[PDB]
């Protein structure tokens, strides 16, 4: 009789259509990602255009809900989820533009070659050569010629495409009254609502402050050392006071800064904690690396796995005649069914990451219960924690000479604990200040802080500042630096690895608390102790039912990003850092004196 | 070819069975028969796979 009551019986028949739509749009999907064939792809295009088509016309029946009368808070958040209008507020021609220019970005993007002056028979694609050269070569004109080459290129063709895509998307935002396209961005972190939870659109930006001052004393003893390291590698074109050159970091943007393993490492003598070498001994396949795994998770409390899932999933290459698509993604088809997609291999890191993917597939089971539109993590940032911090716990010492990869006389002393911290912090803590720096000149740019005629000169200013990586050569505004990154690009937000990156720690705090650990936080094991597997559950089972702050205080007690867990994770490489820069000099500078 | 009934105007007696595949309607507005807005057929599909 009340609009809630309409409300409910409304999201019961979107929910029962839904899923039933899903399933078949998700079985569509996977049958083509296992089997590249061109009937599957017009089947995934039939699925896929029947559920837009779906959620279209069910969008347009849920937006006759005004959200102000609805008092429940799972009701509202489904209609919430339901209502947005996405590219469908615009006009048909302004949409079909947006599309068109989304459709020739992605086309750009992931056919785009590059390749030397006076060899034009056959050219270099970005995927199969571009990160072999920019992440494995020592030559510094070599990667200066890679790097520049293809930012010119994609730059030019990319640049008034991007130009008409900041417009269009800000359109887009005002029009769903959103400030920006920013701020819908960051909308998905929003609470409203809920007393003493409250999470604001404007707030997140000066949360990621706070957290990157703390973050701003270790990065620059890291960015130290490497510097030294890399003075090291190439003698003269590196200054002491300056900045890194931008096509040293490893990757083709300065993403990860984990390829520069082999350039910086603390004690070389030393092995690392590879175990490939017992697995391939012990004929150790796929299927019990998923039954290890398994055993992993309910070790700490969590159910097993489904019998469908070991009936399903591909977890071995399929063979030549069928082509699949070899990315690690699980897949939460719905009514009760979990599939991993892996082309599984005999190595530490496929373990490593099958504990992820099984991490992802169990927060999918947790909130199976939830209804579909709430089905999902509480924001961007919890489904990706929560296997990551599996990937922590599965690497540590104990748990190898736990399941017998590792030796039991084995020896651990702190050096291969520096080694190990230094792997962790090139990878995790070198993404950071880029993720900062990139959503934050993403924010000002939809936000309309920085004028149209001065990107590049902003960008690399921030660049100097944030990251402490200078240009080699100054960019006018024909080039589009920014836009080469492929979340950029094919529009993406940006923020989640951040985010991510401080959950990770959080979780992994809390849950060694939970279970008594008396050491440091990079020895922690979280297996045999159910009590931290309660206390991880009892934030997965919700889903997006609540809000992100509430799972935050059920598991670290607090409900806002704290950045102490990071700092505590690496505080032994902390020391050694501040040990071993006494010669060198801290910090930098934002003058060119590198290049 | 499975079917369950989502939506009744009250809850059923214990042994009754209902056939009716009368428009359920939730809202104020009479549904007149055909499906639209606010008024929805009670019974749904078991789409078993
Ligand atoms: C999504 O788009 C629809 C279609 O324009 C919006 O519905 C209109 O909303 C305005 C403002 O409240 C009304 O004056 C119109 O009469 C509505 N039209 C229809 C057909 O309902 C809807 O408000 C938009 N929702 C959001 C969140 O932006
Ligand atoms: C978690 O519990 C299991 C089961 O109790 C432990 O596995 C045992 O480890 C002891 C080590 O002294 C062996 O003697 C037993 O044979 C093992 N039993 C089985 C069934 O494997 C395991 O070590 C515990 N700890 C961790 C970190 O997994
Ligand atoms: C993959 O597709 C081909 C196309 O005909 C089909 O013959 C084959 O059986 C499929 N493989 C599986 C595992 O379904
Ligand atoms: C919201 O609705 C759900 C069912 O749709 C119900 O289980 C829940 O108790 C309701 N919450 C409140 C606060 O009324
Ligand atoms: C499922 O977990 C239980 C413990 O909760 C265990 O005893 C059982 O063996 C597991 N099932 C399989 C098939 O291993
Ligand atoms: C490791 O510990 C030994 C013994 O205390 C010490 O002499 C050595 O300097 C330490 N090395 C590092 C890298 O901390």
């Amino acid at each position: 009789s009340t609009i809630e009551e309409q409300a409910k019986t409304f999201l019961d028949k979107f929910n029962h259509e839904a899923e039933d739509l899903f399933y078949q749009s998700s079985l569509a999907s996977w049958n083509y990602n296992t089997n590249i064939t061109e009937e599957n792809v017009q089947n995934m295009n039939n699925a896929g255009d029947k559920w837009s088509a779906f959620l279209k016309e069910q969008s347009t029946l849920a937006q006759m809900y005004p959200l102000q009368e609805i008092q429940n808070l799972t009701v509202k958040l489904q209609l919430q989820a339901l209502q947005q209008n996405g590219s469908s507020v615009l006009s048909e021609d302004k949409s079909k533009r947006l599309n068109t220019i989304l459709n020739t970005m992605s086309t750009i993007y992931s056919t785009g070659k590059v390749c030397n002056p006076d060899n034009p028979q056959e050219c270099l694609l970005l995927e199969p050569g571009l990160n072999e050269i920019m992440a494995n070569s020592l030559d510094y004109n070599e990667r200066l010629w890679a790097w520049e080459s293809w930012r010119s290129e994609v730059g030019k063709q990319l640049r008034p495409l991007y130009e008409e895509y900041v417009v269009l998307k800000n359109e887009m935002a005002r029009a769903n009254h959103y400030e920006d396209y920013g701020d819908y961005w960051r909308g998905d972190y929003e609470v409203n609502g809920v007393d003493g939870y409250d999470y604001s659109r404007g707030q997140l930006i000066e949360d990621v402050e706070h957290t990157f001052e703390e973050i701003k004393p270790l990065y620059e003893h890291l960015h130290a050392y490497v510097r030294a390291k890399l003075m090291n590698a190439y003698p003269s074109y590196i200054s002491p006071i300056g900045c890194l050159p931008a096509h040293l970091l490893g990757d083709m943007w300065g993403r990860f800064w984990t390829n520069l393993y082999s350039l910086t490492v603390p004690f070389g003598q030393k092995p690392n904690i590879d175990v490939t070498d017992a697995m391939v001994d012990q004929a150790w396949d796929a299927q019990r690396i998923f039954k290890e795994a398994e055993k992993f998770f309910v070790s700490v409390g969590l159910p097993n796995m489904t019998q469908g899932f070991w009936e399903n999933s591909m977890l071995t290459d399929p063979g030549n005649v069928q082509k699949a698509v070899c990315h690690p993604t699980a897949w939460d088809l719905g009514k009760g069914d979990f599939r991993i997609l892996m082309c599984t291999k005999v190595t530490m890191d496929d373990f490593l990451t099958a504990h992820h993917e099984m991490g992802h597939i169990q927060y999918d089971m947790a909130y199976a219960a939830q209804p579909f539109l709430l089905r999902n993590g509480a924001n961007e940032g919890f489904h990706e924690a929560v296997g990551e911090i599996m990937s922590l716990s599965a690497a540590t010492p104990k748990h190898l000479k736990s399941i017998g990869l590792l030796s039991p006389d084995f020896q651990e002393d702190n050096e291969t604990e520096i080694n190990f911290l230094l792997k962790q912090a090139l990878t995790i803590v070198g993404t950071l200040p880029f993720t900062y720096m990139l959503e934050k000149w993403r924010w000002m740019v939809f936000k309309g802080e920085i004028p149209k005629d001065q990107w590049m000169k902003k960008w690399w200013e921030m660049k100097r500042e944030i990251v402490g990586v200078v240009e080699p050569v100054p960019h006018d505004e024909t080039y589009c630096d920014p836009a080469s990154l492929f979340h950029v690009s094919n529009d993406y937000s940006f923020i989640r690895y951040y985010t991510r990156t401080l959950y990770q720690f959080q979780f992994q705090e809390a849950l060694c608390q939970a279970a008594k650990h008396e050491g440091p936080l990079h020895k922690c094991d979280i297996s045999n102790s159910t009590e931290a597997g309660q206390k991880l559950f009892n934030m997965l089972r919700l889903g997006k039912s609540e809000p992100w702050t509430l799972a935050l205080e059920n598991v670290v007690g607090a409900k806002n990003m704290n950045v102490r867990p990071l700092l505590n994770y690496f505080e032994p490489l902390f020391t050694w850092l501040k040990d071993q820069n006494k010669n060198s000099f801290v910090g930098w500078s934002t003058d060119w004196s590198p290049y | 070819n499975y079917l369950y009934r989502l939506f009744r105007k009250s809850k059923l007696k214990p042994f009754e069975r209902d056939i009716s595949t009368e428009i359920y309607q939730a809202g104020n507005k009479p549904c007149n028969g055909v499906a639209g807005p606010n008024c929805y057929s009670p019974l749904q599909s078991y789409g078993f796979r």
